[PDB]
């Protein structure tokens, strides 16, 4: 029952980029010498939206198969107990839930994992008494927060700007991915010398927020 | 291994308002099927995957459902524009593969073709040759039956046949058919028939000539 | 968005090679498989092969082995398939298709419009044009049926009109068969036997190819 062991990423859930070259992790632990040749892994894809599962990858001790385009289990890495699967150029529909099967006669022993994959959003600050237009672009899921904000040499804090301030609709593109702008309307006349200010955008695909400086001038 | 596809019935007809069910029988068992949906003179669609989820687009009128060596394709109520060839398709193992199709037509009235047999052009003539055609207009069903005589016995070298697909406008089919030979041969005989039987009658329509006579 | 471009058609000599294009757009070209499909009337549809490009990993079909040959240009997006040595039985639609991935992983979502490809030795050649009525002239009731013999044409395809356009119901063209390595058509258009064949009725055939242009009157 437990001679024979299999463990996935901690947390149970792998993030990756679009068009990025994943590597979903599957480890064994045997209480004996891996013989690969003696061995046998399998990789199943199951869509979170359909519920149906489609086999991905097998490994059948001295040859292999995919039946995704470009998978591959290396087997000078299998050796180390190493039964993870690579998958080239990951896209948008390929996100769900993973699952890595060993058996290793009569044993058999199994693992499943979340794959998330994301676009990160790619900010462009642009000027048109001053409108400013911060267009964030490609990104994956669609949930995204902008926000303006600005330091003053009184309070070089940065406080967020939440006043003459549209941020428009979110609109959805062909390869999946989306978009959103988001405009800002400064007044010279009621802003302070010199206050800085920026575009921030908060997304899943980044772990810190994506900033855009600029001055009036 | 190569799994094959049997797909059955290769035709049917539907009246517009009648539920239809076409299956794909597998050779082995299967994971998953698949169906496209494909109109003259234009690439397949995919109509159907992961054996009964619809594509895109796809009119919520159809289902498909199957498991392991049996699937179908079911319309909960038949329209013209469904009318098309189906065919499923899958590719657990290889080599991928597809069925023959089922040609799902529009259902209509019994209709007897209207004959009329031509004989060969002076022009035609001039040149050696003689062509005698037959044409069998408006008719349904497709399935029929042409013979050709000369003075009574039956002739099967030489005579070509063409079809047009089913009528947009009144559901019917023609057919040409036509029988070629030299223009010595066509003068050693003096009757030429055309013999049309289908299931509108158990007696078949004759239509002929005679050479000369005129 | 995505699309698969194939150019319309082919005429290719036997025993010559040809090199099937499918420009690829819309997506990135490098993640999916792209498959080729046959279809000639005679055996419905058939899988060639398919390939990944962005490791040039095939699978093929034991039919093709040595009869075809699917190569990818990634600069260009654009899927190639080359048929060796061809004989007649090449001679089919060649379809170009882009396999999906995830819920739609080999399924084939996506198709090119298609390049048809005719294998044959014959040349141009112009169609004789013949007038189809019947044997004496004569009529018998509200209606008669003439028509129009389109005979010994290379390559495909004719154009066949009725009094110029003008006349278009009652009319049926039926699809070309090949005679003896040339096309031959026909036409039939029903008619009021009130005016015939008082009032004649013209048939027009076109073949570009041959630039000939004929009318015969009925
Ligand atoms: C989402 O934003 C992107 C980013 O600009 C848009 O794609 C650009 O569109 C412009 C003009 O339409 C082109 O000049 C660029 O080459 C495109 N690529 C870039 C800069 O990413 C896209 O059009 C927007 N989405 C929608 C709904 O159109
Ligand atoms: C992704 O990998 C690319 C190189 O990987 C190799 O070539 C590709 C085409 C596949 O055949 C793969 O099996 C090979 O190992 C890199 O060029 C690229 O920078 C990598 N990073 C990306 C695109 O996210």
């Amino acid at each position: 029952s437990m001679d024979l062991k299999v463990e996935m990423m901690a947390g149970g859930t792998q993030i990756t980029p679009l068009n990025d070259n994943v590597t979903i992790f599957c480890n064994i632990f045997y209480s004996q010498p891996l013989n690969i040749t003696s061995m046998g892994i399998t990789w199943f894809w199951k869509s979170l939206t359909f519920d149906k599962e489609v086999k991905v990858f097998e490994f059948f001790g001295d040859h292999q198969e995919a039946f995704r385009p470009g998978a591959i289990v290396s087997p000078w890495r299998l050796k180390s107990g190493d039964a993870s699967l690579r998958l080239p150029g990951i896209q948008l529909e390929e996100a769900g839930e993973y699952r890595c099967e060993v058996v290793v006669t009569p044993l058999k022993a199994q693992g499943t994992v979340q794959l998330e994959v994301v676009a990160s959003p790619a900010s462009r600050l642009l000027l048109d008494e001053d409108k400013y237009m911060c267009e964030s672009s490609g990104f994956y899921p669609e949930a995204i927060n902008i926000t303006w904000e600005k330091q003053t040499q009184k309070f070089p804090h940065p406080i967020e700007i939440s006043e003459d301030v549209i941020t428009g609709p979110t609109i959805k593109n062909m390869d999946g991915t989306f978009n959103v702008t988001s405009c800002l309307k400064l007044n010279s006349s009621q802003e302070d010398p010199g206050t800085v200010y920026q575009c921030v955008v908060r997304h899943a695909s980044l772990h810190t927020p994506l900033r855009s400086n600029f001055t009036l001038t | 291994m190569q799994i094959v596809l049997t797909q059955s019935p290769a035709l049917m007809s539907a009246s517009p308002g009648e539920k239809v069910t076409m299956t794909c029988s597998a050779s082995s068992s299967v994971s998953y099927m698949y169906w496209y949906q494909q109109k003259p003179r234009s690439s397949p669609k995919p109509w159907i995957y992961l054996t009964s989820n619809l594509a895109s687009g796809v009119p919520a009128r159809f289902c498909g459902s199957g498991s392991g060596t049996s699937y179908s394709l079911t319309i909960s109520s038949m329209e013209a524009e469904d009318a098309a060839t189906y065919y499923c398709q899958q590719w657990s193992s290889n080599p991928l593969t597809f069925g023959a199709g089922t040609k799902l037509e529009l259902k209509r009235a019994d209709a007897a073709p209207t004959v009329s047999i031509f004989p060969p052009s002076s022009e035609q003539l001039t040149s050696g040759g003689a062509s005698v055609v037959c044409f069998l207009n408006n008719f349904y069903p497709k399935d029929i039956n042409v013979k050709w005589k000369i003075d009574g016995s039956e002739r099967q070298n030489g005579v070509l046949n063409s079809w047009t697909d089913q009528d947009s406008k009144d559901s019917t089919y023609s057919m040409s058919s036509t029988l070629t030979l030299t223009k010595d041969e066509y003068e050693r005989h003096n009757s030429y028939t055309c013999e049309a039987t289908h299931k509108t009658s158990t007696s078949p329509i004759v239509k002929s000539f005679n050479r000369n006579e005129c | 968005q995505v699309q698969l471009q194939q150019p319309g058609a082919e005429l290719v000599k036997p025993g010559a090679s040809v090199k099937m294009s499918c420009k690829a757009s819309g997506y990135t070209f490098t993640s999916y498989n792209m498959h080729w499909v046959k279809q000639t009337p005679g055996q419905g549809l058939e899988w060639i092969g398919a390939i990944y490009p962005g490791n040039g990993d095939t699978s093929y079909n034991q039919k093709f082995k040595g009869k075809a040959t699917l190569t990818a240009d990634k600069s260009s997006s654009t899927a190639y398939m080359q048929l060796s040595s061809l004989t007649s039985e090449d001679s089919a639609v060649y379809y170009c298709a882009r396999e999906g991935l995830g819920a739609l992983l080999r399924d084939l979502y996506y198709w090119g419009q298609g390049t048809s490809v005719t294998v044959s030795s014959a040349k141009t050649t112009a169609p004789s044009v013949y007038p189809l009525a019947p044997v004496c002239g004569d009529t018998t009731g509200s209606s008669v049926t003439l028509g129009c013999l389109v005979k010994g044409y290379f390559p495909e395809p004719v154009t066949l009109t009725w009094n110029s356009g003008s006349l278009s119901s009652g009319v049926h063209t039926f699809p070309a068969v090949l005679q003896s390595d040339l096309y031959t058509l026909s036409s039939s258009v029903t008619v009021t036997s009130s005016t015939w064949p008082s009032q004649s009725i013209t048939c027009n055939v076109a073949h570009p190819a041959s630039s000939t242009k004929v009318d015969k009157k009925i």
